[PDB]
């Protein structure tokens, strides 16, 4: 809708609640807005009073030290974007140490444009992680909550369900919530900045937030750009100019803003682009008659003046009062201790001055990375100079490895001298050419820069090594490069070889293991020079790996420390068979199958072709076929490193002394499978109850002949059979003259191995059980079984079959009379 | 550290 | 004399080229 | 015996041997012999020449780039001790790039006073490390022995043994060998340093190394301390005078050594303390008539000149240049670039001079641990001065700890200012110590002391932190300490605990793993003031622990870094009760015992006392007494970091922009034993075969009651008899009157275990073998066996008993005849 | 570390 | 609520004594 | 009268002109 | 500002009366 | 013409004025 | 000295025939 209220500037609270009273017709605030210090309240002083009408903050929201109060809400029910025109600390919603607050209530947010959110030392805060901030803010990385009740302990966030949108922040679904009875709105992304309406249609192109009606300039909120008599516009129309990125006045407003400092104490208004700006930038001027910025001949730029001389850069609300300067009067302490990227903000503020009177200082600073946010520095004059004629201080910059580009960069020195201390991203290469850049070559005294400290966790020796002879095999790599000297050759100690495994191909620079290399011994010819190299052993096979060189040399500070190395190249070993394949376990189901299970050997050696499974039927020992189990013996098996860096230089100070001393002047085809992208395998179509020979091989070769592992041996036995054993057939007798039993019976063809014994279990009737063991040789010689010198009777006769797996079923009692030669 | 056949391996491969 | 020491005492390359010069 | 020989004074040799040939008369060598590069010569331009007669060299022997000379001792056989008056970059005997040298022979020789030998870069050496160099050196530790064929290979030292001494140098007693025929002479050490002769008898007092007469002072080879016409002298007698150390002149030859220099061009010796000394010390004088150092009145000391203002300290060749001196004209750079301990020679060489004009400048030196040498170091002018206006500088010393012991030592710098870099043992409160003591407080520049190098790897925190509430546990340690605070408290991180087990308690300072603190909350009162602590978990029982907590802070360079730390104390763990005592074998030889044989258990808890041994014998199973194992079923068992500091500054960087933007101004016994010092028992006095219950219990503490560990359980059952299950006694038979034969027999009443079935092998003549089962319930059934319903005719019987252990022994045959009622 | 009835001897030792 | 939070996610020593004076 | 940082200088300043 | 008077150095109480006129 | 240090400075300078 | 005309710097030929005296 349109805006009921007045403009409202902003204005400081302070000690008592009745300058709070003022905000009653304020739909707007142009300026910032900082409650702060509030002592002698109570919560009863806050419930009775609210002032919804308030929807726009243009600088940035400030608690600080306010009790009583448990939820904003009561105070801002309808604030709905931050803008950020102005900063504190690159924030616009500091919350800091909030006594007796439990939660936020801020339903009504979803967008702040420039900075981020800092909520800290709130002992009593919950709500806090159930906030999904990726829709509020744009850059969510420079938050910084931590340190209240919501991390520290576990308060219960009761949660609107049963409705609120449950999005994701790392890896799951839970609900986005403010309060116990407030759902957080989350639009759908075809509405991407200019917000939904309560059905869920997007809103208008010109409207931000909330809309009343869908696709409506006339029904927004909060307008996106700029606002003209309820109409957001994406910008203002003739005669309106611009004010403060956010509306459209007229002329009589920049005007009447103007008269209200030149006939009084202030930011003196001017226009310029249908603009209306605090000042008119370089090249302009100011007029008498009209407020426009007219162009100013010649030279005429803005030239800002800092307080006292130095003004000591920490953050963007510091920076961005510079915006616009070009001469600057004094010199800059960039100190901005961070954590987080903040070259795009200085670039974005600085780098439109062009002359800096005194000197610049980088101190202690974490987190830049270059310092080419500059883009128009040109001449350093130093006429305030740093104490110790210094035009130019750096120290303790950890993360600092370029100045500039020198392709297109160049910088003026004046006067002064230069100084480096603990920049370990930094080279003195980098120095020297700032130093051949800016012609200050001759003018700094010794150790100005500093020579161990820059450097040593950066590999910028500015020499290549290239790798000469390659050779690869099975798991070692021939490696050689060209031989390297520095000038003094007894200070070359050796290489200082790295070495890392690489599955991938994107490696960084500088785990990582080591071996040592001792330095070759030159010939003083350039005949052969013989290159050095390095047998690498002891590898992984069909392993990429990371190979760079490095030269180990030794300090001396009349020339730099000394740089050699190589680029992290990669080595292919290729290799020929694999190893054991490990894991051999024997499953049999059933008679038929026996199924395989094997684990993947610890060589992969590129694809894994098949496994050559062999099996073929064992036969059945020679020596069990004869041997009479009716005797005894039945049992049957059921089937330091500086103090040689001191060593080096102490034999060069011995040769240094000695020389200066003296010289002085006056088949078979088994059946195997080709068994393709399974660790099983079901091996069918067998005799049941025998040994097998399984043989397991890893072939990673195929198609160019094949090549396969040295193999693994396990032997296997299926499961018994349930009527192999069982004796089928009947048992028929011959009954001798002489009362001899002759028994003939159908013996099992195919048994479960081999059967061993034939037991007896015959019985007279009146008499008990009578055991006669028949073996193998026993049934051989009386072809079945003979019964001799037996009393008469009818008997009943049972016969069972033992195995080599057990004893099989018993057959059928035969009845017979034999003769008793009596009646 | 190679105790084996891996010596007479690499004084084929240093020697090729 | 090369076996007992080129094992787990490590040795450097040069003797490997240098015996290999001496055997032919 | 005597010297045969003139004096020889020290000349020079170069690039022929013509100037060789003045060695022939020569005894002794009074100055250095310098056999240096001999080019164009031959094997057979050395053979065919000897000088036996030399006896002694005073200053050294050096030799450099001699080639044909493959022994030393076809030149000199009879070299018996180098003394060492002056010295070469502290050796007596350099001995440099031999080429075609093969072995030493200088078997002469076993004392050199003053100095060491470093052998290197001598291509084709052997017969190095068969030399024992402690009997022939004083401080051995000193020698420089490398790079030569005698340790890059391994060539055959043939040693004479059939009768050298073989001595010891690190475990072996290999024999001490100078050539293939010359064994090393080994003196027994009742003779200490004036040697033996050829029967091992000791010599003289004032003899040294060599007597042809054991304790003659007339016939000492070489002289301990001084010499007079063949009489080895412990001192000069009067009118004789002192002349280098090493024999006695008279008063005429000192006064010609002056006369040939005062009528000459030099070292125009003076007499003092009867010694002919080459100039007269700090308070003495010269005079026209006598050659006395007659006491010189007033201040009158000793002035020496340093060649153009700077002279470089290297060794002690160059130390001892300086001897004597009180006033220096000109600044001293001492740079020893070492690895061996040259406090004491520098000590005994230096020390006496007083001022210095110049500047002192210690630059790189390894190898020093103090700056104490200069004893009556007083007054540093600085007229001429370091570029920079330092008149002292100190860069890159890497062991040094002190400058001077203050509570006695005191110096006096006038001009200049103070430089200090890349001391890593080195403290600001000792630089600070020094700027207190020399009065140069408010001299020097800023960033001219070093405050992040010096002190990085030395703990000398200047504070203490008193350990306060220690209690022990089980394997858990209550720490507690006194808080303390940095007066800025958001600097202080927490507490950077150190911990590591200690065996005993000289554990060093500054492995040693680590846990990290949070800091505590204070109240801002001074009542309870939360003393911070840690909760020490997961231990080892019965362990000394070696446990020092230091204080993590922030550093700011407008005061100190910051510093507090605690003593290395230690804290016993006493506990309760050991672990389970593991390895549970059980090994029965014989049968009536049982050894056991265990490890043991992980917790030692002080004494192991006794092993607790629990042994009581288990009953057989009730469920095998009755079940009929005639039956089928008969199966028996056989029985960063800079983040967080980033962090941390970053926290109190917005407190303090926060704070400057809004304030500103308007039971049952079972047979056990106590097994005492022993891992093995044996359980004698068993039943045999059963089973048996083996509880073990490791007991830490016996006499003030019994504590011991939780138990650990195994079973064993012992190996069977051999007569246990053999039946013993005859088998009868009741013969009835209806061919029923009733068996009586006796059982064994203690058989292996238990014996489960007897068997019945039962025989009639012509007949065959007929089996019948009797098992425990058919014995107690029938009383023995019962037959009923068989063939008549004579039986042989014979009966097996089937034990838990298996199969006893068969009885005897047993013929009767039963009744045929047919005859 | 401590997973069992080690932190309720602990709160013995810390509390005494 | 102190058993699964001061096992192998390891924790402070204040929640303790913090406890131990809530529980008595 | 120590050196009065953090929150107990805004501790320590209320209670100088309560 | 307030940091370097009473924090960095030490603070008097008249300063603090002159300073707690943010407060008031 | 490089620099002449070590075993080379005497090796080349015996060979300067042989 | 001798290192620091034709070790540290450039070394010409004629200064070479002014420092062989040593050897001649
Ligand atoms: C706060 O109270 C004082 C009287 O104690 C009064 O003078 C002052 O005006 C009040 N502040 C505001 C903002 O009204
Ligand atoms: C809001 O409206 C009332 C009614 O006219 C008026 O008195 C009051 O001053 C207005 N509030 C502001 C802040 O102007
Ligand atoms: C959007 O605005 C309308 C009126 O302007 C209001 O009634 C509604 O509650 C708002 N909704 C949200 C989610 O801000
Ligand atoms: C802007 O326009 C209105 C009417 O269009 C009129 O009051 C005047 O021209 C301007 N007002 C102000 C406050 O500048
Ligand atoms: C700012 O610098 C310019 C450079 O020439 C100088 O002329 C001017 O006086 C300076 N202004 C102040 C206020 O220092
Ligand atoms: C400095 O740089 C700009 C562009 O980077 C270039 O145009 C200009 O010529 C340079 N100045 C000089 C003196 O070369
Ligand atoms: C035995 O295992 C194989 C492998 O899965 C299966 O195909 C077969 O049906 C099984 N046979 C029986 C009788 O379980
Ligand atoms: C196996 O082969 C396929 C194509 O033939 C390839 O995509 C795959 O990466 C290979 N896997 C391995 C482990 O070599
Ligand atoms: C060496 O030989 C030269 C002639 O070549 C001669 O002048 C010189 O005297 C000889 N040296 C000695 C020490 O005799
Ligand atoms: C050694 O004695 C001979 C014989 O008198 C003499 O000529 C020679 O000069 C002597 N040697 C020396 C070095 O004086
Ligand atoms: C060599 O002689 C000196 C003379 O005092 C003696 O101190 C030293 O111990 C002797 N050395 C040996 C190894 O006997
Ligand atoms: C000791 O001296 C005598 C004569 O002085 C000599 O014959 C003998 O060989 C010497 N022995 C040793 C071991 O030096
Ligand atoms: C030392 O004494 C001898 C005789 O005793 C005599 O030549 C003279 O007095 C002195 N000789 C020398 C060379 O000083
Ligand atoms: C050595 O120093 C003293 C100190 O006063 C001075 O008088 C003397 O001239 C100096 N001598 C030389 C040669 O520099
Ligand atoms: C300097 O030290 C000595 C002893 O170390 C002492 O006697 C002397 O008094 C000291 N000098 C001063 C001025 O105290
Ligand atoms: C069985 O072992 C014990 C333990 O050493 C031994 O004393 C005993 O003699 C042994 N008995 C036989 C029969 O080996
Ligand atoms: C066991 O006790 C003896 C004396 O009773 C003692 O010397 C020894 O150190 C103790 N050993 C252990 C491991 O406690």
């Amino acid at each position: 809708h349109l805006y009921p209220g007045e403009v409202c500037p902003g204005m400081d609270i302070r000690n008592n609640l009745t300058r709070l009273h003022e905000l009653e017709n304020c739909s707007v605030i142009e300026g910032h807005l900082q409650i702060l210090l509030m002592f002698k309240t109570r919560p009863e002083d806050f419930r009775d009073l609210s002032f919804p009408k308030l929807i726009m903050i243009t600088d940035y929201l400030l608690l600080f030290r306010v009790y009583g109060l448990e939820s904003l809400k009561d105070l801002f029910p309808n604030l709905t974007v931050i803008r950020g025109s102005r900063l504190f600390f690159n924030y616009a919603l500091v919350i800091f140490e909030m006594v007796h607050l439990k939660e936020l209530g801020l339903y009504n947010l979803m967008n702040i444009t420039r900075g981020s959110v800092r909520i800290e030392k709130n002992n009593e805060l919950c709500y806090l992680a159930t906030i999904d901030w990726s829709r509020i803010l744009d850059s969510v990385e420079d938050n910084y909550i931590v340190l209240n009740k919501d991390d520290n302990e576990e308060c219960g966030d009761i949660c609107p369900g049963t409705n609120c949108p449950a999005t994701v922040i790392n890896g799951q679904f839970v609900e986005r919530c403010w309060t116990h009875s407030h759902c957080q709105k989350v639009c759908p992304t075809i509405c991407k900045s200019h917000g939904c309406t309560a059905e869920g249609l997007c809103c208008h192109s010109e409207c931000l937030g909330n809309c009343s009606q869908p696709d409506d300039p006339t029904k927004c909120v909060a307008c996106r750009n700029f606002y003209l008599d309820g109409r957001c516009v994406e910008t203002c129309p003739p005669p309106y100019y611009h004010f403060q990125d956010w509306r459209c006045v007229n002329f009589s407003f920049c005007q009447d803003l103007h008269h209200k400092c030149k006939n009084s104490r202030c930011h003196q208004y001017v226009i310029h682009n249908n603009k209306c700006i605090p000042e008119c930038p370089s090249g302009y001027t100011m007029n008498s008659s009209n407020l426009l910025c007219t162009p100013c001949l010649g030279p005429c730029p803005k030239v800002c003046h800092l307080l006292e001389g130095e003004k000591t850069i920490d953050s963007v609300t510091s920076a961005q009062e510079l915006r616009g300067c070009t001469v600057i009067n004094g010199s800059l302490i960039i100190n901005i201790r961070g954590g987080n990227n903040l070259a795009a903000e200085l670039e974005a503020n600085l780098g439109l001055i062009e002359e800096i009177s005194g000197y610049l200082k980088i101190r202690r600073s974490y987190a830049l990375v270059s310092l080419s946010f500059f883009r128009k520095l040109r001449l350093i004059r130093g006429e305030t100079l740093e104490i110790g004629n210094y035009s130019f201080y750096a120290l303790d910059n950890q993360n600092l490895r370029q100045l500039w580009d020198w392709s297109k960069h160049n910088l003026t020195i004046t006067q002064g001298k230069l100084f480096f201390h603990y920049n370990p991203k930094l080279c003195l290469s980098e120095i020297h050419k700032m130093e051949e850049v800016s012609g200050t070559k001759g003018r700094q005294e010794r150790n100005d820069i500093a020579l161990k400290t820059n450097g040593d966790q950066a590999s910028c020796e500015n020499e290549l090594l290239k790798f000469s002879y390659i050779r690869t095999s099975f798991d070692k790599i021939l490696l050689r490069w060209e031989p390297y000297w520095p000038p003094d050759f007894r200070d070359l100690l050796g290489f200082m070889l790295f070495y890392k495994e690489a599955p991938y191909q994107n490696v960084t620079e500088f785990s990582w293991t080591v071996v040592d290399i001792d330095p070759p011994l030159r010939s003083n010819d350039p005949k052969s020079q013989n290159h050095p190299g390095w047998l690498m052993r002891g590898l992984k096979p069909w392993t990429q790996y990371a190979i760079f060189v490095k030269t180990l040399v030794t300090f001396s500070d009349e020339r730099r420390t000394y740089g050699a190395k190589s680029d992290i190249i990669y080595v292919q070993t290729d290799a020929t068979n694999p190893s054991v394949p490990l894991d051999p376990i024997s499953v049999s189901n059933s008679s038929s199958q026996i199924i395989l299970k094997w684990k993947p050997p610890s060589d992969p050696n590129g694809n894994i072709t098949h496994y050559l499974v062999f099996w073929e039927r064992q036969a059945e020992d020679s020596e069990l076929f004869e041997l009479d189990y009716c005797l005894k013996g039945l049992k049957l098996p059921s089937r330091q490193i500086l103090k040689e860096l001191e060593e080096s230089s102490f034999r060069k100070t011995f040769e240094d002394y000695l020389h200066n001393v003296v010289f002085v002047p006056r088949e078979e085809h088994r059946p195997f499978e080709k068994v393709v992208n399974k660790e099983s395998l079901v091996i069918s179509g067998l005799r049941h109850f025998t040994g097998y020979r399984i043989e397991l091989q890893a072939c990673n070769q195929d198609t160019p002949e094949e090549r396969c592992s040295v193999a693994a041996y396990v032997s296997a036995r299926t499961m018994p059979e349930a009527k192999a054993d069982d004796i089928v057939g009947p048992v028929t007798h011959e009954i001798f003259e002489n009362n001899v039993v002759h028994l003939m019976w159908q013996e099992p063809k195919e048994p479960n191995g081999l059967i061993v014994l034939y037991e007896v279990s015959y019985r007279r009737y009146g008499d008990e059980e009578l055991h006669l063991c028949v073996s193998r040789k026993h049934f051989a010689l009386e072809r079945g079984c003979r019964l001799r010198g037996l009393s008469p009777g009818n008997y009943s006769v049972r016969i069972r079959a033992t195995s080599l797996a057990g004893n099989g079923s018993w057959t059928e009692p035969t009845y017979f009379y034999v003769t008793d030669y009596l009646d | 550290h190679l105790c084996g056949s891996e010596l007479v391996e690499a004084l084929y491969l240093v020697c090729l | 004399g090369i076996v007992e020491q080129c094992c787990t005492s490590i040795c450097s390359l040069y003797q490997l080229e240098n015996y290999c010069h001496s055997l032919q």
